[PDB]
RNA sequence: CAUUGGUGAGCAGCGAAGGAUUUGGUGGAUUACUAGCUAAUAGCAAUCUAUUUCAAAGAAUUCAAACUUGGGGGAAUGCCUUGUUGA
């Protein structure tokens, strides 16, 4: 149950620092703020790293062996990570902004810009194992005179090649008996080195800066002494380097500027490949593939990230996230991908397992405020701060229904009905709830009777009631279906926030200001029971605010809460960076988990560090965007008193850390939240933490397989079972044989039955035995499905996840089939003659 | 933040300019600062106008003007990215350079732009007043100092000195 | 756009308009984002639209 | 002992035992290198930070150590150690078999003292070189010459000598010729410590009794005499800030100060270390500052700075004493309790014999601190009994914390020895709290827990009752009696709804707690004397007294597991944090480990001191241990996160005992199996026209017109293994003899074998561009040779019923590639031969659309109605 | 007769060579522990200087550069652009 693990983030691929991929160029590791994703772009899926930084992240490298990765973030503090086992190894604090940090190709050594200082480090063995210390210095360069922007190790690991913001760029060597071949510093630019790069054989360097110049660099005679032969311009007039690389094998520079312009050359010719543009924020990051057939770009204003193959003209992705700016989530009906509704004014339809965005929609002037699926999957609507509740068919991707009330105001909350016939919606200025047929696209009626703003609606999906909260402290139940045009209502004791129905339509959960969650019976409209949630939630102090978190009530309750599908428990989070999931029967605290340890948030910390507190206020409130290095982010465009407008540069402060919705997951044990930082994936793996049921002092692994070897197949399964181990559940289940499938299912206990349900849902969806599954499903639904239909709840995220492998991998098989026989019907039953 | 320092014309007073945002005007052999002031934003540099009495300071962007003990006097809606403030005091004549690349002369008495000239030549990186005729040098990123004066709109003398910027 | 960001986005709407917007008969594989995956592969327009 | 899982990581806790430790001069700041044990440890002495600790630990205690500027010299058990930030550079072996136990270093040389009075000297080998690495001489000290070696030092401007201070003579060498230059005259008592004095040519030497002798080397005599009556002299230093002061330290744990211009005597710190642990074993005034850095046996380094004078014109009269500036410390005598105090394995609470809590810092050594011991007062307004000169609590026997409710108030829960209430402690503000909890059976704390949340605490005493308390108010709740005898361990379940007392009458009792009733009870067979409860897993381990661990579950009240296999009693005991293994530590010198799924035991550890407590860190980061000598935390790592560790029983199917099961690629031939790759392909090789069509760009990129032609083949020597970067191997059909393809080729040769099996494991190999171009160009035109090869191909594939999906897409792919030849030479025998085949292949794949029809219509009925 | 109002006088009870309340200063923490400085593959740290100089490398018709302005109306004298006149 409750051993909900960090599994992913979707939204926001990209947020700042560099981008990098594997040295099979499948993955690439990409810096989501403080985390670090990793998109496996060939098996089609998708991890986020459970570490994070205390900042946003700055730095990337892993070695070419993939074994081992280093994150800095944007003050020096590293992180190094064993790769494969995804679990954190060391620690380390370089003491200032670092620039770059980059392995040796051989893997030995990795060195990094730290300020003016090229420090050469060497690697820890990954197979050793931890120490106190285990970074060994090799050297400590300096001959710069001001920052570090880059590096370039050469191919044999022996050279590195520095670019400064001092107008030079200085080549390295590695070891002290090479002194004298590596003794030059590459002047004559007018601007920032933003790149210096070896050529293939190590005889040319080619040395770009910010302006657009790039010079070539020979060692001819006018002795030898490192001449430049050739100057050549990019003549991009408003617009200048921002990032660039050179893939030395193919020879190619790939440039990428402040406006969003990529222009890629070929390099000792300086022939234009190709020229184009990502958009209209500047290109932040560029990198190569190995083979370099790939390039992988990114602009930090919009978070957005591409990967274009050049040969090809294509976009192998073109993505972009939502930073600080997600009203709602809604999981689809079967848990495989969440529905996003967005302050920018978009609806993005991301898939779970492979990180990326399918559709996005943007027909709302305004900012989208809630969505919400409909039809089982089939529709989607979406309610919005323009005045428009409309709705999106997912099969057309196309907008074919917009409701609006006569009054033009703005919606803050919908729900639709079951059957998708109704859909109500309900705005924070109006105290009425709008009803619209579907249908028929009018107003059916406006429901009144609230008097404050009706903040959740929700409708019980059994017997098709509508709950409705507001801040008059009422929670009130219309029955709108059916000559009775009956009202409700239930006073609570303080003004509610998020309301959420039971599964079963039996009972209503409200959060309230006070920071209790009260669950009420709808039949009978009494307090079925609450828990108090106020003294369990970590609201951070921010670095404006001039009373301590013990004492500030700014988010001591929680504005979204959600039913578990079962029934039982209620995830919940708010304006605070904790989100915690309760069990209602026993009206406890089941597990508090914190959103974000980001210190470049603002409401992270309870207790802020005294030093920044200065005889004139906080040091973090000092304004240092005079001191950037050019206008674009020297503006100050932030209008005064703007709080949750658009575009977080208008805002002047640092974006709060903030849940707005939460939603279980209806196929498989996991919830997401939408925080800040993109949308939170959490779910429990079953390959760790053992948790037996009911086992004994004779059920043991061996004896499992010893039944097994035995063949009593009932007996294997059911120690498997008892032990509660995946891999001898898996073994087992694997080991019984086709005839007597259907013998073992009809004799398995009915407690274990949601067990093995569950574990061939989410064993089915990836795994290849297609008819294998299929006999198991179809022994166990003709053995025990008269158990199911009467116990629902408890078989409603099993049997939902395996409807979501019958409808999306064994119905596209049989749809390919089906087709590949009528066109072998239609190309032998007929005459093609001339 | 790194300090600017300024003196006084006289030895007599010291004004030091945090990088962050601490100005302070004191008399530096008494023990009597006689302005303290946190602006929480990026200050560049300061100068005093004609006394101990007025003080010009370089701030995120616009240019402020101070009296004695710290009241604002004026925001100087032109100069618009100062980050070499400089006075002529037989001219009273606040001279300014900075991110933009206009040099402007203000007259403090009157209160009134004197003259904008283009520099046409990015950003001014160096600043410096030739004390014998109030000529302005200025150093650009070309190597080039330039000589200047309120009168012409160009420069009375362009000087080739370094490679890079000055 | 600045009246809304500076008012918080607390504001009224515009009213309406009844607009004319026609669309091409397009796959709903290329009405997509780029990424390996799809989602839809009908036809942006219906047998009877059609 | 080597183990498998856990393997050591660092000793915290400590910061010296004593070695008298050493200061090194970089630059303008200072390090402090004091010994801990068998490492040293470097710290900054502006802010005594901790900078750096040695890598290998050495095999015997380091019992001498120095310092130069960056170099770092180290003498254990027959050698020295030259270390340079932690790394060791050099190792130099001493040709003796006695203990090195005083060193020097001067110019070239490095002098080693040995217990033998036999005195080595290395020399560098050409002065450049950082330290020094060959053998010089040896001197030797006989008992004529003087004393035992007592000190070996170089006081200044004495070229290439040596001073040897032995306990009754001060010797000196000259190091080059290895002369005996000078020996002075014999002193009435026993010289154990000296100082070379920053003026010139004398040192500072101290007596047994109370003498500090100022001896001037260079004309034999004694310059002055300074008498501390019933003192024993252990550290001598001076000032050389611009005042002549004097430190001398007294192993009565004493430090007093001297004016020697005007003979005063300035302060005298009282009790600055403790006596019973060596009094104070150094203190050295960094040299040119005003303050002294002393440390003493106690695991305690202090600093104690002058401040300057109060007096404004006299100045060097009026000296203000010396107050206390920063100081690190640890635990003088080793600890009795451990726990881990977050999940984050940030803090850890370690309470020890010496009477104090401290609060250990596992990320950084400066963030440590005692937990404080000043009490509220009381809620009334009576007055607090107890003493009125103060002494530290009781020391601790357990302690049990939940911070749930942490901030909002009490937090931890304690049990100390020999008394009849428990006391609260907070955490967040690191001090006692405003209650005591007691057990109001007239009985000894035995046992300690609290809820999960962070409410209730629950008291065991010795007489067998179960009090539970309040944190918020600390008024007792309820009182549950069931034992008889002492109940050594509570807990209470993750829901509060069923706890678990166990005793050593044998009894473990269960009871819910929202009803006040017990639901069973089980006695086992011996005395429980620990209880360590799993609260996911739900699975309570008690380790009884016939040496055993019993692990029960508390839902169905059955003894499940019982490890055996101890020798001696169980000290302590630890589950992992998911719940798998469990470690114990026993009286029998040993840690074992017990993966409790299989029941066996994976791991022991011989450990020569046993180990009184085992933490497992609650995310399996780290083990803490703590031994019955040494006054760190020896914290280990368990490798088991970074790699697998087999589950197999040790003494004195690698897929089950590596935990794995790699799930088998066909469980029969006679079932249909899908393909092991992404899923997607199938899709995107049925659609990776339209695919492409979306993922083009919008507007042409504007390119160069003189670009050259051949530039995807003019590359450079990290390969590409693409279809269009293909190379032949080694008279005119469409693809020759010299220029077939591997892909037609294998076709070829498939045909004529008519086994496509070599062809079929190429097609699932390559990519879906490639199977894209080779499924599109296959001789579509004379005799449609290749085209039925390419559909028996796929009829012998998918009769295997393996890749099935891949090789029904295949054949869509064909029929949609050219299917218009195969529809026109339609009745060609070859043709409608092969298709027949295929068809009658084919024709039994409606099981898995009748298997999916049913699954479809029958999940829908039981789902909905 | 209440005061869940001020100010006092005392008990019971609490109660180990005293107790209560307020306040100045300093130290450690408040992010995760790889040492100082410089001209840095090494020097120094008691010092950089009486080798610190030379050579080499190094100069975009970009010989373009306010992305930086509160609104309405002007702009004599300026200033900008374009034309032009005389050299």
């Amino acid at each position: 149950k409750s051993d909900f693990k960090f599994s992913n983030l979707l939204g926001t691929v990209y947020r700042q620092g560099n981008i990098t991929f594997s040295d099979d160029g499948k993955q690439l590791l990409s810096p989501v703020g403080n985390r670090v994703s990793v998109f496996d772009l060939i098996n089609n899926k998708s991890f986020t790293f459970e570490y994070e930084h205390r900042k946003n992240i700055a730095a990337i490298d892993l070695n070419k062996q993939g074994t081992l990765l280093i994150s800095i973030d944007e003050d020096g503090r590293a992180i190094l990570v064993n790769f494969k086992a995804r679990n954190v190894l060391h620690h380390f604090n370089f003491k200032e902004k670092c620039s770059a940090v980059k392995f040796s190709p051989d893997g030995r050594l990795f060195a990094l810009a730290s300020g003016r200082f090229l420090q050469i480090w060497k690697t820890p063995d990954v197979n050793k194992d931890r120490q106190f210390a285990p970074f060994v210095r090799h050297r400590v360069h300096a001959g710069h005179f001001q920052d570090i922007t880059s590096l370039t190790w050469s191919q044999d690991s022996r050279f590195i090649l520095t670019t400064s913001k001092d107008l030079s760029a200085k080549i390295w060597s590695v070891d002290s008996e090479e002194k004298n071949l590596a003794a030059t510093t590459f002047n004559g630019h007018r601007d920032y080195v933003m790149g210096a790069f070896f050529s293939h054989d190590q005889e040319k360097i080619y040395t770009v800066s910010k302006d657009g110049a790039v010079f070539v660099w020979e060692f001819t005679k006018r002795k030898y002494s490192w001449r430049i032969t050739k100057k050549h311009f990019f003549y991009a007039n408003q617009a200048k380097v921002k990032c660039v690389t050179f893939h030395p094998a193919t020879r190619l520079l790939a440039v990428g500027f402040t406006s969003g312009e990529f222009r890629l050359y070929d390099l000792p010719d300086f022939t234009l490949i190709q020229q184009l543009s990502m958009g209209q924020n500047p290109v932040n990051t560029v990198s190569v593939n190995q083979t370099g057939e790939w390039l992988a770009f990114g602009s930090s204003k919009l978070g957005q990230l591409l990967v274009y193959e050049w040969q090809s003209e294509s976009y192998i992705l073109k993505q972009q996230g939502h930073f600080d700016s997600t009203n709602s989530l809604a999981y689809s009906p079967d848990g495989s991908r969440v529905v996003t509704a967005s302050e920018d004014g978009k609806i993005k339809v991301w898939d779970i397992t492979s990180g990326f965005c399918l559709a996005t929609f943007e027909e709302h002037t305004s900012s989208v405020t809630a969505v919400q699926f409909a039809k089982r999957g089939q529709v989607m609507f979406s309610s919005s701060l323009d005045g428009t509740v409309r709705a999106w068919d997912l099969i057309r991707y196309r907008n074919f229904r917009t409701f609006t009330g006569t009054e033009r105001i703005q919606f803050n909350c919908l729900a639709v009905d079951p059957s998708g016939e109704v859909v109500c919606a309900g705005s924070l200025d109006n105290f009425d709830i709008h009803v619209w047929s579907v249908q028929t696209g009018q107003l059916l009626d406006a429901l009144s009777g609230h008097e404050g703003p009706v903040s959740c609606l929700s409708f019980s999906q059994e017997n098709s009631v509508l709950a409705s909260a507001s801040w008059d402290k009422t929670i009130r139940i219309w029955s709108i279906f059916g000559r009775s045009q009956q009202v409700e209502p239930i006073e609570v004791y303080s003004d509610v926030l998020a309301l959420s129905m039971r599964p079963d339509g039996k009972e209503v959960a409200v959060s309230t200001l006070k920071g209790q969650i009260s669950i009420f019976n709808i039949e009978d409209a009494k307090q079925v029971g609450n828990i108090d949630c106020r003294k369990d939630i970590i609201s951070g102090r921010f670095n404006q605010d001039r009373f301590t978190a013990k004492n500030s009530e700014r988010s001591k309750f929680f504005t979204t809460i959600h039913y578990s599908f079962d029934g039982m428990a209620i995830v919940a989070g708010g304006n605070n960076n904790s989100i915690c999931l309760y069990d209602v029967p026993n009206e406890v605290l089941l597990k508090r988990f914190i959103v974000s340890r980001n210190m470049a948030l603002n409401g992270t910390l309870e207790f802020l560090n005294s030093k920044k507190m200065t005889e004139a206020g906080s040091l973090d409130l000092i304004d240092d965007a005079g001191e950037n290095s050019d206008l674009e982010d020297r503006i100050d465009n932030s209008l005064p008193g703007s709080q949750r407008g658009g575009d977080l540069s208008t805002r002047k402060m640092r974006p709060e850390v903030r849940v707005t919705s939460v939603q279980f997951s209806p196929t498989a044990n996991a919830f997401a939240a939408a925080s800040t930082e993109g949308l939170l994936i959490y779910s429990t793996n079953d390959t760790i933490l053992f948790d037996p049921f009911d086992l004994d002092v004779d059920v043991t692994p061996h004896s499992t397989v010893e039944a097994l070897r035995e063949k009593q197949f009932l007996n294997a399964l059911v120690m498997a079972f008892r032990l509660n181990e995946e891999y001898l559940i898996n073994k087992v289940y694997e080991a019984i044989p086709i005839k007597e499938i259907p013998l073992v299912a009809s004799n398995i206990p009915a407690i274990y039955l949601p067990r093995i349900l569950k574990f061939i849902g989410d064993f089915a969806i990836e795994s290849q035995h297609i008819e294998f599954n299929l006999i198991w499903i179809k022994a166990l639904l003709s053995a025990s499905g008269g158990y199911i239909n009467e116990h629902k709840y408890l078989f409603s995220t099993a049997m939902r996840s395996i409807q979501r492998f019958i409808v999306r991998v064994a119905k596209e098989v049989v749809n390919t089939t089906t087709d590949n026989k009528y066109t072998y019907r239609f190309l032998v039953s007929t005459d093609g003659s001339m | 933040g790194p300090y600017h320092i300024k003196y006084a014309k006289n030895g007599t007073h010291l004004l030091i300019t945090g990088r962050k945002g601490h100005v302070a005007s004191m008399d530096w052999r008494k023990g009597q600062l006689r302005a303290e002031l946190f602006l929480n934003e990026t200050c560049h540099s300061a100068t005093y106008l004609q006394n101990e009495q007025y003080f010009a300071v370089a701030q995120k962007k616009y240019t402020f003007i101070y009296d004695h003990e710290g009241t604002e006097l004026h925001r100087l809606k032109q100069h618009i990215e100062a980050r070499h403030l400089d006075f002529l005091p037989y001219h009273y004549l606040l001279v300014t350079a900075g991110e933009t690349g206009w040099l402007k002369y203000h007259d403090v008495s009157t209160g009134q732009l004197v003259s904008e000239l283009r520099t046409k030549a990015g950003p001014t990186m160096a600043m410096a007043q030739n004390p014998w005729n109030a000529v302005m040098h200025l150093g650009h990123s070309n190597g080039t100092v330039s000589l200047w004066s309120p009168s012409m709109p160009e420069p009375l003398v362009k000087l080739l000195s370094a490679r890079g910027p000055v | 756009y600045k009246l809304d960001v500076l008012s918080s986005v607390h504001f009224v709407p515009k009213p309406a308009s009844t607009s004319l917007e026609i669309r091409v008969e397009t796959p709903t594989i290329s009405m997509e984002d780029a990424q390996p995956l799809y989602m839809s592969n009908a036809s942006s327009l219906a047998p009877q639209e059609i | 002992k080597n183990s498998k899982i856990f393997s050591p990581f660092r000793i915290i806790g400590n910061v010296s035992n004593g070695v008298p430790f050493a200061t090194g001069t970089l630059g303008s700041t200072f390090y402090i290198v004091t010994c801990v044990g068998k490492t040293f440890q470097i710290y900054d002495a502006n802010t005594l930070h901790l900078l750096f600790v040695s890598e290998k630990e050495t095999p015997s205690s380091i019992v001498a150590l120095s310092a130069h500027f960056h170099y770092v010299y180290a003498a254990y058990e027959n050698k020295v150690g030259i270390y340079k930030r932690g790394i060791e550079e050099h190792l130099l072996e001493l040709e003796t078999d006695a203990n090195v136990e005083h060193l020097c270093i001067f110019g070239d040389y490095l002098c080693a003292s040995t217990d033998d009075n036999s005195i080595f000297i290395y020399k560098k080998s050409d002065p450049q070189d950082k330290y020094p690495s060959e053998f010089y001489t040896k001197l030797t000290v006989t008992e004529i010459q003087g004393g035992e070696i007592v000190s070996l030092q170089h006081l200044a401007t004495y070229l290439n000598k040596l001073t040897v201070v032995t306990k009754s003579n001060v010797l000196l060498f000259n190091v080059r010729t290895g002369k005996l230059v000078f020996t002075s005259n014999e002193f009435p008592d026993q010289i154990t410590t000296a100082e070379p004095a920053p003026v010139l040519d004398i040192i500072a030497l101290g007596t047994v009794t109370g003498e500090v002798i100022m001896f001037n080397m260079r004309k034999g005599k004694r310059i002055r005499t300074i008498k501390i009556p019933q003192s024993r002299i252990s550290s001598l230093s001076f000032r050389t800030d611009g005042s002549s002061h004097l430190s001398v330290g007294t192993s009565s744990g004493d430090l007093i100060f001297y004016d020697l211009d005007r003979r005063s005597r300035i302060h005298v710190l009282k009790n600055i270390h403790r006596e019973s642990y060596g009094g104070v074993t150094q203190a050295t005034f960094l040299n040119g500052q005003p303050i002294i850095v002393t440390s003493g046996g106690d695991n305690s380094l202090k600093e104690y700075v002058f401040d300057p004078s109060l007096s404004q014109g006299s100045g060097d009269v009026v000296v203000q004493p010396p107050r206390y500036l920063r100081s690190r410390g640890g635990h003088s005598q080793p600890p009795s309790y451990i726990a881990f105090a977050d999940s984050q394995s940030h803090f850890m609470l370690s309470a020890s014999k010496d009477r104090s809590l401290w609060s250990f810092s596992l990320r950084k050594d400066a963030q440590s601190q005692e937990m404080s011991q000043r009490l509220h007062k009381k809620q009334d307004g009576g007055r607090v009994g107890g003493s009125t000169i103060k002494s530290k609590f009781p020391e601790i026997v357990a302690l049990a914390i939940e911070n749930a409710r942490i901030g909002e108030w009490e937090n931890i829960i304690t049990a100390h020895k020999d008394e009849k209430f428990a006391r609260t402690w907070d955490m967040r503000n690191k001090r006692v709290g405003r209650w005591t909890f007691d057990t109001t059976d007239d009985g000894f704390v035995k046992s300690v827990a609290m809820s999960q949340c962070g409410n209730f605490g629950f008291i065991g005493s010795s007489n067998g009752s179960i009090t539970i308390y309040n944190m918020q108010s600390g008024i007792l709740r309820k009182k549950y009696k069931l034992h008889k005898r002492a109940v050594t361990g509570i807990s209470l379940d993750g829901m509060n709804r069923k706890m678990v007392s166990c005793g050593l009458d044998g009894i473990v009792g269960f009871y819910d707690f929202n009803k006040s009733t017990l639901l069973g009870k089980l006695k086992l067979d011996a005395p429980i004397t620990a209880m360590v409860y799993h609260r996911s897993s739900d699975l309570f381990a008690l380790a009884l007294d016939d040496l055993s661990i019993v692990v029960i579950d508390a839902v169905t009240q059955r003894v499940v597991r019982q490890l055996w296999g101890h020798s001696n009693r169980i000290t302590a005991f630890d589950f992992s944090p998911e719940g798998r293994w469990i470690v114990s530590a026993s009286l029998d010198s040993t840690i074992r480990t017990w993966d409790l799924p299989t029941g066996g035991c994976i791991d022991g550890i011989i450990v020569d001191n046993v180990a009184t407590n085992v933490k497992f860190s609650p995310n399996g980061d780290l083990l803490a241990t703590t031994h019955v000598t040494g006054n760190g935390i020896c914290i280990w790592t368990n490798r088991a996160q970074f790699k697998t560790v087999s589950t197999r029983t040790i003494d004195e199917l690698n897929d089950i005992d590596f935990n794995t099961y790699t799930s088998l690629e066909q469980i029969d031939k006679e079932l249909l199996t899908l393909s092991i790759g992404p899923r997607s392909k199938m899709n995107t090789l049925l659609h990776l026209d339209v695919i492409r069509k979306r993922s083009k760009p919008k507007e042409a990129p504007k390119k160069s017109e003189k670009l050259p032609f051949f530039l995807q083949l003019s590359g450079e020597k990290s390969v590409r293994e693409g279809i269009a970067h293909e190379t032949p191997e080694e008279f005119k059909v469409t693809g020759r003899l010299g220029f077939e393809s591997h892909f037609t080729k294998q076709l070829r040769e498939g045909s004529q074998s008519k086994d496509y099996s070599s062809l079929l494991a190429t097609l699932i190999n390559f990519s879906p561009a490639a199977v894209d171009l080779e499924i599109r160009s296959l001789n579509s035109f004379e005799p449609f040779d290749e085209i039925v090869w390419f559909i028996d191909a796929l009829t012998q594939g998918l009769k295997s019923n393996k890749n099935f999906e891949l090789y029904e897409t295949f054949m869509s792919l064909l029929f949609k590639a050219h299917g218009d030849v195969i529809h026109a030479n339609n009745k060609n025998q070859d043709i409608a031969s092969a298709l027949q085949n295929w068809e009658d292949v084919h024709k039994k794949e409606d099981r898995l659309d009748d298997l999916v029809k049913f699954c479809m219509g029958v999940a829908a009925f039981v789902t909905t109605a």
